[PDB]
């Protein structure tokens, strides 16, 4: 069970989201790799903490860090990725992408339905 | 035949006028040709898309002002920072704004007479209307009608109608007016489409006008060079201009610009038109300091790189009680009119007051992570939606008054990378604004309790919005000013400049249309000079 698998299965469970692109989450893992996860106990740990039982102030720190990475898709202000960032999913339903249309056009008058 | 220097519009406009009218023009830019699909791209992959200037590069020989972080081209001396922002490329600096429109307003021309303040216009509104709706025209301006009076009094309507206010804007223009009608919230005036328009789209809502459109659905620079290109003017990219040499007949016989190398080059023509920006306008002309003319070119004022003026900005934020979902549709669609005259003009500045209609997921999930407290992902989605669904932000221009110790001037130590030398921006921001922002810091309170405002923060330090008005003041005589009522230089009767440089008075508004009216003007003028 390599970093990948484990970092995968992670962020599944912190971002709750199901179906996460691996090819996106090995650029951030990599990204991420720059300069966090000091050890190689880290994201195991992580996971064993998180699964079950709680977490001390810098590994609930490392959690939001992998959370941050997955919804801003930016990293150390590097952009891994723009348009799969996780915070535009959470608003896809009334909010676009910044420079990408509305596959049908002019919504916008509307009051959005919660 | 005709040299024009600067391509954005000021000068496009002119160089596709005078090459349609069949008289062979040439236009030169400092900066490189870079295509619209590039700077979408280079957005997509910039990490602050808050900053406007990041995906337009400075070229090393034609460099222009950034921030993120600083690269310390402009030298900002005197109490206040003149940051304003500009684009050095082919199309010039309407890559990146927000194409709002507006006309300037009757009084804005009769600043002394009628406020015993500033300095006046030679000219007035009347004498700009017709090349304002030509501008609109050729811009392909959107507007209300009648139902709002923009205190601009026009002959036709606007060639376009506005697409519908977002819910956000609608919601708080109803609000506002109905707490005070004195504000007068209406629908702005903006270069974008309702409907297909010269041959552009209509406006899709990617909420990205600052600082790319990716369809061109509002209107940009570029749209005037590719006419004036196609009508037969030649255009020369990276071709940086750092002096116009004077010849004996008083006149002005030649401008002569190095390329991307500093490898120096001459070009002559008939007639000489500066429509670089209001910064990089004066810097040629007292770069160009020669035998006849000791003071620099066109300078028997001294009034060049002076006057200089922008629009000292300032700002509230907080959250609405109501949801509002800032982010659908243009960043701005509306603004508050009703403290762009009175008397009071007398005391303190004028402003407009803007909402903005920002997409503000970015922010408000950066916001969050930052609270450092680890979430189970649905309170995350949650929050997410709703800070991002009321968060509210109002901004202004302040009207800054005419100063001839606001000024710019090539620096006397400081180069670039091609041996040009550097602006020097000194700039101080007096009482008269500062006055004017403290009624706007109570109009800002007020547009908070109204709104059920909540982490309400007030932003009191004056921003740079990037309206460079001033260098080359227009004027009736010709020494306490640099052009005639025409642009048409007092000192070089075949030089005019096509810039806000030109601009005696920096008003309540965005001063482009402004600027693409008097092109016009003076491009009718100068097609009389065979
Ligand atoms: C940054 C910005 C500006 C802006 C805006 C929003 C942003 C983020 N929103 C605006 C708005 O809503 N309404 C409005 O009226 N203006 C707004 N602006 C400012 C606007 O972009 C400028 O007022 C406008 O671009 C001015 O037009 P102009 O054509 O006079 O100036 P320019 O577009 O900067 O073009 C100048 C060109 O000249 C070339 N140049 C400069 N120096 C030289 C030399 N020495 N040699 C050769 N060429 C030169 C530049 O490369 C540029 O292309
Ligand atoms: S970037 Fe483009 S399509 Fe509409 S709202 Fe802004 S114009």
């Amino acid at each position: 069970t390599a970093p990948l698998d484990t970092f995968m299965t992670l962020s599944e469970s912190l971002t709750g989201k199901k179906g996460l692109s691996r090819v996106i989450g090995e650029r951030l893992l990599q990204a991420l790799q720059k300069g966090s996860f000091k050890t190689a106990d880290s994201l195991p740990q992580l996971a064993g903490a998180l699964a079950s039982g709680s977490l001390t102030p810098e590994q609930e720190s490392l959690a939001l860090t992998i959370l941050e990475a997955w919804y801003l898709g930016i990293v150390d202000n590097v952009v891994i990725t723009y348009e799969e960032a996780l915070m535009f999913g959470v608003v896809s339903d009334t909010l676009v992408i910044r420079s990408y249309c509305p596959n049908k056009p002019g919504f916008w008058a509307d009051k959005p339905i919660e | 035949d005709v040299v024009v220097v600067g391509s954005g519009v000021a000068g496009a406009i002119v160089a596709h006028q005078l090459a349609m009218a069949g008289k062979a023009v040439i236009l030169l830019e400092a900066g490189p040709r870079m295509p619209r699909w590039e700077i979408v791209e280079r957005f997509r992959n910039q990490p602050d898309k808050m900053d406007f200037m990041a995906p337009y590069p400075s070229s090393p020989w034609a460099p222009h002002p950034e921030y993120g972080p600083p690269n310390d081209y402009l030298i900002l001396k005197g109490e206040h920072k003149f940051n304003s922002q500009y684009i050095r490329a082919v199309g010039g600096t309407t890559w990146h704004w927000a194409a709002s429109a507006w006309r300037f307003i009757p009084n804005d021309f009769k600043m002394k007479s009628v406020y015993g303040v500033g300095r006046d216009w030679p000219i007035q509104y009347d004498d700009l209307e017709p090349y304002y709706q030509r501008a609109e025209e050729e811009l392909g301006v959107w507007g209300p009608g009648p139902e709002e009076d923009l205190y601009s009094p026009r002959k036709q309507p606007y060639p376009m109608p506005p697409l519908p206010l977002s819910f956000n804007e609608q919601t708080i223009k109803t609000a506002l007016n109905n707490y005070d009608p004195k504000f007068h919230v209406v629908t702005e005036p903006v270069a974008r489409n309702s409907r297909p328009y010269d041959g552009r789209p209509t406006c899709c809502g990617n909420n990205n006008c600052m600082p790319i459109c990716p369809i061109g659905a509002m209107y940009n620079g570029i749209v005037h060079v590719e006419k004036a290109e196609r009508a037969g003017a030649k255009l020369i990219e990276n071709a940086v201009v750092y002096k116009l040499e004077t010849g004996p007949d008083k006149r002005i016989v030649a401008a002569l610009y190095k390329d991307k190398t500093g490898a120096e080059h001459r070009v002559e023509g008939k007639y000489f038109v500066l429509a670089a920006n209001g910064i990089e306008t004066p810097k040629i002309l007292l770069m160009s300091a020669n035998r006849d003319f000791p003071n620099g070119v066109a300078n028997s004022s001294d009034m060049v790189g002076r006057n200089l003026m922008d629009h000292p900005g300032t700002g509230v934020s907080f959250y609405a009680s109501e949801k509002l979902w800032p982010g659908r549709g243009p960043q701005e669609m509306t603004s508050l009119i009703g403290f762009r005259d009175g008397p009071f003009r007398a005391t303190e500045a004028a402003k407009k007051i803007h909402l903005s209609n920002l997409s503000r997921i970015d922010q408000e999930t950066q916001k969050i992570f930052k609270a450092g407290k680890l979430m189970k992902p649905d309170e995350l989605d949650a929050q997410i939606r709703d800070r991002s669904a009321r968060y509210v932000q109002f901004d202004c221009f302040h009207e800054i008054l005419p100063q001839p110790e606001n000024r710019i001037v090539p620096s006397k130590t400081a180069t670039d990378a091609i041996g040009i030398p550097r602006p020097e921006i000194t700039y101080a921001i007096d009482d008269y604004v500062k006055r004017g922002a403290a009624h706007t810091r109570e109009v800002y309170a007020t547009a908070a309790k109204v709104l059920g405002g909540t982490d309400v923060v007030f932003n009191d330090e004056f921003a740079p919005n990037n309206h460079i008005t001033g260098s080359t003041i227009m004027g009736a005589d010709a020494r306490d000013s640099v052009v005639d009522k025409d642009c048409r230089t007092f000192d070089h009767p075949n030089l005019f400049i096509s810039s806000s440089a030109t601009m005696p008075t920096v008003g309540t508004v965005n001063v482009t249309l402004t600027i693409a009216a008097l092109a016009l003007r003076m491009s009718d003028t100068l097609k009389k000079e065979v």
